[PDB]
């Protein structure tokens, strides 16, 4: 819809802002860590595997997880009904056919009664004051991938690999807004697929160049290096399959050259 | 909570829920009360979109949320109050007509409401003379958002169901994976018309016969009109063509200006339809005015 492109984009670089969840939440919650935050958001990663899910759906999820967090001291037992009741609301936003309550039970593995994880959905959109259209990495990649010559699938998929990748780790994606990471995880995504760089299109409509892209530019490619070895591994196995022209499987590059 | 408003009527239901008239004790506000049980599966999803989506959009020309009122058994939506919807106006008009100032004012604003919506993007898809509510001042407002939703850029597959069928585009109709604004300018288009005429423009009881409707009035579209048309998926190669008839016999009582419009919201291509945020540029809107409803509401 060229008519909207330039109004839409800059709305959702107003929104994001709002929408951020608070930088340093994990230093202020008593029992829970980033490592616990990893395996969750994972788990949420196998749990859209499993049911078919949208991208934007897990996208969404993780935000209101995040914003949730930023303001609710939650206990390690209770993380996963945060969690639960996130992916029901962003399943009820962004899906066509949202699976209903009764599956979402199913697959805490019996942690939790359907009455909890309904008065946690209740609860998740009162802190969130039903503030729901947040803008996500997704949301901007496919913006960015307009400005492809030509469009290319396996830049795509790896620019969509990268970026959930960034979901896992608060350390130190929290600090970085969705577009930024978008911005890094296209250039990371065309450069190691077809050697080329940011385009001068997308520094003229982003504002972005690979100056003000560089510091998570540069945790990304340590993110990307480091993938095979990381301790939660449900995005690198999503990644293999076809659908997403297994680009998982591809050799990170050695250096960026900035 | 619920202890400063009196209820005064029921208005109606929409696409979930029921509304009520009420005032608001200590302001004195007329509201209007959209009353959702939770006796079963949460928060229903059209509630979640509804609210999240009309909580971004301020705007005169979209119906607007006060507050959001979160009992442990009902949720109550409260919005502000409009006199009328235009179908009942519609039907009050039949000796009189509409003006044609009141039918621009009209179609400028709701045209004003849409953009809005479209540069934030969000798709109404429920767009009918039922949806849209009229005060005495002058004002139409968009309104029931139940059936809305955010949309990425670019677009994908969404809910097929979508759109009250006379109102529904052609490009849901023959079952295309992708539709996008263009479907809030058709149905806007076939109000437009309705508002002239003061019946449906096209009233089909099924799915074949709204498409065949829409052939007889616009012709029957081939490559030429609409590129990709015969490779959509219901389309059907057995289907009639009916020539395109003259523009100025499906609303006679329109001028150079307003066919002229009317032609560039109802074109077959998406992408050929004219925008919302264009189309208030258009020659038509020269000389618009903001009058009063010329009945009492
Ligand atoms: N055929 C259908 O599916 C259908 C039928 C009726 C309706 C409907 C629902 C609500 C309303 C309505 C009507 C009015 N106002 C018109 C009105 C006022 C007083 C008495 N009667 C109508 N408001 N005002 C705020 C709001 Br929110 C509101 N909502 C109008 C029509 C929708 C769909
Ligand atoms: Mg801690």
């Amino acid at each position: 819809v060229p008519d909207y492109h330039e109004d839409i984009h800059t709305y959702l670089r107003e929104m994001e802002v709002k929408c951020k969840p608070k930088v340093g939440y994990m230093k202020k919650q008593p029992d829970i860590t980033n490592s616990m935050r990893a395996i969750l958001v994972d788990w949420l990663v196998e749990v859209g595997e499993e049911y078919k899910l949208q991208n934007e759906t897990l996208h969404l999820a993780v935000n209101y997880i995040d914003r949730f967090l930023s303001s609710m001291s939650v206990l390690r037992g209770k993380l996963q009904l945060v969690g639960t009741a996130a992916m029901l609301l962003a399943s009820k936003f962004e899906e066509i056919y949202p699976p209903e309550v009764a599956e979402f039970v199913y697959i805490t593995d019996d942690t939790y009664t359907k009455k909890q994880v309904l008065r946690m959905e209740h609860l998740v959109l009162k802190v969130l004051t039903f503030d729901l259209a947040a803008p996500t990495v997704n949301q901007f990649l496919t913006q960015y991938f307009l400005h492809q010559q030509p469009a290319n699938c396996k830049v795509e998929s790896l620019a969509m690999f990268l970026g959930e990748l960034s979901l896992i780790d608060a350390d130190p994606y929290l600090k970085y807004l969705p577009s930024v990471i978008a911005g890094a995880a296209f250039h990371l995504a065309l450069y190691t697929v077809t050697g080329q760089s940011w385009p001068e299109s997308l520094i003229r409509k982003t504002g972005y160049t690979l100056e003000s892209l560089k510091p998570c530019l540069m945790d990304l490619h340590q993110t990307y290096l480091k993938a095979p070895q990381h301790a939660q591994q449900s995005i690198r196995e999503k990644y293999k399959n076809s659908k997403y022209h297994g680009v998982s499987l591809l050799n990170p590059p050695e250096t960026l050259n900035l | 909570s619920m202890e400063n408003f009196q209820k005064v009527e029921k208005i109606g239901e929409g696409t979930y829920g029921v509304v009520y008239k009420a005032r608001n004790k200590l302001t004195g506000e007329v509201v209007a009360l959209k009353k959702i049980r939770l006796d079963t599966e949460g928060v229903p999803s059209t509630a979640i979109r509804e609210i999240s989506l009309l909580k971004e959009l301020n705007h005169p020309n979209i119906v607007k949320l006060l507050d959001v009122i979160h009992t442990e058994n009902k949720l109550y939506l409260v919005f502000e109050f409009l006199h009328q919807d235009l179908k009942k106006f519609m039907d009050a008009s039949a000796l009189t007509g509409i003006p044609l100032p009141l039918i621009k004012s009209y179609l400028f604003q709701l045209l004003q409401g849409l953009a809005f919506c479209h540069s934030h993007r969000v798709l109404h898809r429920d767009l009918k003379p039922q949806n849209l509510l009229i005060n005495t001042e002058g004002a139409i407002k968009l309104a029931d958002f139940g059936l809305a939703r955010a949309f990425g850029v670019p677009v994908r597959t969404y809910t097929h169901e979508v759109v009250t069928l006379w109102y529904r585009a052609p490009e849901i109709l023959l079952g295309c994976k992708y539709y996008s604004t263009a479907v809030d300018i058709w149905s806007l288009g076939c109000i437009f018309a309705e508002m002239v005429t003061r019946r449906a423009l096209f009233p089909g009881d099924s799915e074949i016969d709204q498409l065949f409707r829409i052939f007889r009035t616009l012709g029957t579209p081939d490559e030429v009109v609409w590129p990709g048309v015969t490779s959509m998926p219901d389309y059907k190669p057995s289907f009639p063509k009916w020539a395109r008839q003259d523009f100025s016999k499906v609303v006679p009582p329109l001028d150079e200006d307003g066919r002229s419009l009317l032609s560039q919201m109802l074109h077959y291509d998406p992408n050929k339809r004219i925008s919302a945020k264009a189309a208030l540029a258009h020659p038509f809107f020269q000389d618009v005015t903001k009058p009063v409803p010329h009945l009492r509401l």
